[PDB]
């Protein structure tokens, strides 16, 4: 699932500006 | 009823220029208060909670470290930031206290919200069902609706840059990136899942960016995870670029509706930068159930009220590695932040 697929990617946390 | 609204941003805009032209400087002093605790550490610096021993009031402050804003180079960045800070007004805007500096930083006293940040409560809850999310929604839309009236860009809109107050509402902590401009402007800078296809293009942007990360948000808010995630940005950028969204099978048929409008590549198309402006998005059906007057006024009830231990609790915030604050016997930066 996409849930499943976000979940188990290092994006997860407090994103950084750009 | 749009006449009201008029009225309402043109005393709104009066009241902006006179502290715009104008801004609040050194108005309180750091031995003025007590420092109890880290709330967050990052790019923005770091923010602490503090009490104000004359009043006994707790406020957040953020320490900025001259040499490191220079290095960054964030100098007007920083100096944007505290200028429309001081000057804005409004019940989702948090309040700018105090502000000063001193030989090595920069310190901004703000209104301290307890409620933590709505990124924490949407990672653990996972999701926010469709009324919870068009809630917040509605709130993030005044706002705009009120900042793009005094010619400013918001630019840093996220989870991690909205705090839940006591009564369950949002509260817009972060101008780190927040312009005053009339015309286009091309710094690069936000948040890589959130970034509108022309700042990736490195194109003239203007306030239509906000309405694109505005769909980025309503989106990540009631599915759980952002229309356009990657383990690397230049995957997350080639995704945004792409004129492809896929929407979880849940979402209704208003809100993908409206999603499709906000996240439009084709500025000619995208909600809230067309001739009827804000009001696109204030009658689309997601919106039919919004009484826009009850939510400025607070008094819709909220889905989703904090746990509130009392004054100077900061279980809703996550624990950060404490440092001392030090500061230089040489005043550092003088001239760059001479406004401040
Ligand atoms: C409580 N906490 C705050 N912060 C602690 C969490 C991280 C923040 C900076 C990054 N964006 C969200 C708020 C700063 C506040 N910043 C202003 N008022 C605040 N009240």
């Amino acid at each position: 699932t996409t849930y499943a697929d976000f979940i188990a990617s290092g994006r997860t946390g407090r994103r950084n500006a750009i | 009823e749009q006449e009201s609204v008029k009225e309402f941003l043109a005393k709104a805009k009066e009241d902006f220029l006179k502290k715009w032209e104008n801004p609040a400087q050194n108005t309180a002093h750091l031995d003025q208060f007590e420092r109890i605790k880290t709330l967050g550490t990052g790019s923005f610096g770091r923010v602490m909670l503090v009490k104000h021993m004359e009043t006994g009031n707790h406020y957040a402050m953020k320490i900025l470290d001259k040499q490191k804003v220079v290095k960054l180079k964030q100098i007007e960045h920083t100096l944007n930031e505290k200028r429309i800070l001081q000057a804005v007004n409004f019940p989702f805007l948090v309040k700018l206290e105090f502000s000063f500096k001193d030989n090595s930083n920069l310190y901004m006293v703000m209104e301290y919200v307890p409620g933590g940040e709505m990124f924490s409560h949407l990672r653990r809850i996972g999701r926010f069902s469709e009324p919870h999310a068009r809630f917040y929604a509605a709130q993030i839309v005044l706002t705009f609706e009120y900042l793009h009236s005094l010619d400013l860009i918001y630019r840093d809109l996220k989870p991690e840059n909205l705090l839940i107050d006591q009564q369950g509402y949002i509260q817009v902590t972060d101008f780190g990136f927040a312009k005053r401009v009339k015309g286009r402007t091309w710094t690069l800078c936000g948040t890589p899942e959130y970034l509108a296809p022309e700042i990736i293009l490195s194109k003239g942007y203007n306030k239509a960016v906000d309405w694109w990360a505005l769909g980025v948000l309503i989106y990540e808010m009631a599915a759980g995870y952002p229309p356009f995630f990657a383990d690397q940005p230049i995957q997350i950028y080639e995704k945004i670029v792409s004129g492809k969204v896929r929407f979880p099978s849940h979402f209704s048929s208003d809100l993908k509706d409206l999603l499709r409008n906000l996240l439009q590549v084709d500025l000619t198309k995208r909600f809230g930068n067309l001739k009827n402006g804000v009001n696109d998005i204030k009658n689309h059906k997601w919106f039919a159930t919004t009484d826009w007057i009850a939510i400025y006024q607070r008094k819709v009830e909220a889905p989703f009220i904090p746990k509130f231990k009392g004054p100077g609790d900061t279980s809703n915030f996550d624990d950060y590695e404490e440092e001392e604050i030090r500061v230089s016997i040489n005043e550092k930066c003088g001239k760059e932040f001479s406004e401040f």
